[PDB]
């Protein structure tokens, strides 16, 4: 049973990778563009981008382990560990050809450490709202002149005692819409009825859980992430960021440029965190000419 | 430059008249997280007047309730300051401020254009 | 109904202060001192250092506006509207007499305002475990490389959408359980029994919203200070700080000498953010010597 | 706060002058005499291990809170593994500020 209605042209299809059965959505056809969703959502928020992306190329949009419909990790949840999952499902697709690859929030975290360790897999590379793992975050404010601040869920995810699970469950959608909300610039993109879908979604016990996890390894993520970066990015990559609250502003461009040696970066006024849904005429528009040169 | 900001309004008016000040921002309101109001007059501080968050709620700084009133339309992108019962204390330079509070906990200022209120 | 034992030979009473009901528990001779408790207890923190400071001051430990068995506030949370309250209550017990005052956690917020509005009614002043409301706060981080950090509950309970008491609402055992112990050095010392009775007073419904409170003011208590703080402190000065896990460690003298000239600093080894009950010999010790000087 | 390690298949130990418990993050780390500090294993306060890959199976990290003791258990050791080995003791303070403290460290020779 379904999630999230499938577009037109699409397949809601299912993939054993190491042992997890990965949920994922197919469409299109040419080469291959991987599209990786984050917290709060599943590979539903691009279901705007992907009608028009599959009139040039194959797209796929997998569910992460643990959310959605996919199974939780067998290995872990440290950003190198998911990135094999998500390596060895886009391969089974592009064996041949190197494929591009599309991520937003702790999609980002998940796919890094596969693409600074298959570079040659990787041909172009568009990241988008969320911070790369490392020693940066360590200064993001607990609180601000403004009020309360979009960071402080790392720690209330990270913290021990199953505190997120205890506190939100019965809660889940409440939480959820003030969490998309307070990061968003528009929020009535966010209607009850999509809200529901990906409140369902995540208030599964087991997606839940995982969605914690992510959080509880982020550590283990940044230590992973010291390394790799030694090595920097040599495909054309580029950046897309809301101006708007809530948006990641500026510092996704210049986070991206000590990882990347060809980036271009764009910041959209007027628009949050969720830029597939608060703003997808501008989002669509740059994904599809950076993919298409 | 991610917001612009055109003041307007401002002037010279007479002891316990009244004024209006606005301001209108390039993107929407519900994407700005706090729009203010600051005056400065010469050789002070500039200081707060009123700020108005997105969600709606407003704070004025104290001493400031009884001569301003902060109100916004959210379908023309517009801030309000409506000045009443206006004292030769009031005269200033007043501004408009739009804050952004982004992922990361930082916080960009823009500011309108300023203009000269002088009561007399 | 008493919601804690009263240390014998002392009094629970109540007072009409500006409207509002505020409970005290009362006892000694001589000299005013007052003991200002703050966030996850109540005048109870105080029950050891109270017997000890009776035998030479006249000793009152209130119940902030709100928490513990006080009536909310009638004005507002901010420090300075609070700290109206406090100081006209010890007023009407050293009218004619400066008093001494100790604060600790949210106790500090809630006279820093009465103490620089009214220095020649302050003799002496001990400041513990707390970081007065001011920009500094504002650089805390909201991620640590160990895991969470202490302070992103100043976003949660600020958040609108009254996000903590929804969440924490008929949970206040558990909750109060991880955030006692995680500020904690010392564990042991919160017994089953002393947790039960803090989240029996924080369960009322009024007393967990007011808890709230106190932080979505925060904001204004900040723009408050930036004014209030031009003038420094003139009286002897005392901060305390645990060094241990979870103390405010070198912070709380640091920040103290930019607003008061006479201050020396103390911080206790091995103890984390609740020093009455974490390490009270040796804080009864430094409180009574200092204040007895 | 005073670190005090000692030893030097081998087991290692440290002991501190305040309690285990006021301590957020116990660690174990090596350093050969021209190479990087790296990290060998953790025990967080509340009982969370963590430890460096390719340490795993070779060593075992554990506490005895009544002795304010952490112990760090080598088993089929190589040449691949002599270092001064050195305990860390972090603590995290209410701000955020981390404060380290390190023993006096522990040479051990394969």
């Amino acid at each position: 049973a379904e999630e999230f209605p499938v577009p037109n042209g699409f397949e809601s299809a299912y993939r054993e990778v190491d042992g997890v059965k990965l949920h994922y959505v197919k469409g299109g056809q040419g080469p291959l563009v991987m599209l990786v969703h984050g917290f709060g959502q599943t590979w539903y928020e691009w279901h705007q981008l992907m009608p028009e992306l599959a009139k040039r190329f194959t797209v796929i949009a997998p569910d992460l382990p643990g959310l959605g419909q996919s199974e939780p990790p067998k290995t872990g949840y440290s950003g190198e560990q998911v990135a094999v999952y998500l390596h060895k499902l886009a391969r089974q697709f592009s064996p041949d050809r190197p494929f591009d690859l599309v991520a937003h929030d702790i999609g980002i975290w998940n796919t890094y450490p596969m693409v600074v360790k298959n570079q040659a897999d990787i041909a172009r590379l568009v990241y988008m709202e969320a911070p790369i793992p490392d020693a940066r975050i360590y200064r993001f404010p607990a609180f601000t002149a403004q009020g309360e601040s979009l960071v402080w869920h790392f720690s209330f995810f990270a913290a021990d005692d199953r505190l997120a699970e205890t506190l939100i469950a019965g809660k889940e959608r409440f939480f959820l819409e003030h969490f998309i909300k307070s990061h968003a610039s528009n929020t009535e993109v966010f209607s009850e009825r999509l809200l529901d879908l990906y409140a369902r979604s995540y208030a599964k016990p087991h997606s839940l859980n995982a969605s914690f996890e992510y959080y509880r390894a982020l550590n283990e993520s940044v230590r992973q992430n010291a390394e790799l970066a030694k090595t920097r990015l040599q495909m054309p990559t580029m950046t897309l960021a809301g101006g708007g609250h809530g948006g990641m502003g500026t510092f996704q461009l210049e986070q991206m440029k000590a990882y990347a040696e060809d980036v271009e970066g764009h910041v959209l006024p007027g628009c949050g965190h969720w830029l597939p849904e608060e703003c997808a005429a501008p989002m669509n528009r740059l994904v599809i000419d950076f993919l298409s040169r | 430059a991610e917001v612009q900001l055109v003041e307007s309004g401002g002037g010279l008016v007479q002891p316990g008249g009244s004024l209006r000040l606005s301001c209108t921002t390039s993107t929407s309101l519900f994407s700005i997280t706090t729009m203010g109001w600051y005056r400065q007059a010469p050789g002070k501080q500039r200081e707060l007047v009123a700020s108005i968050k997105r969600g709606g709620g407003t704070n004025y700084a104290d001493s400031m309730k009884g001569r301003f009133t902060i109100s916004r339309d959210n379908a023309r992108n517009t801030v309000f300051l409506e000045m009443n019962n206006l004292t030769t204390e009031d005269t200033a330079v007043y501004y408009c401020n739009a804050a952004i509070l982004a992922y990361t906990g930082e916080v960009t200022n823009y500011w309108g254009q300023g203009t000269q209120v002088t009561v007399s």
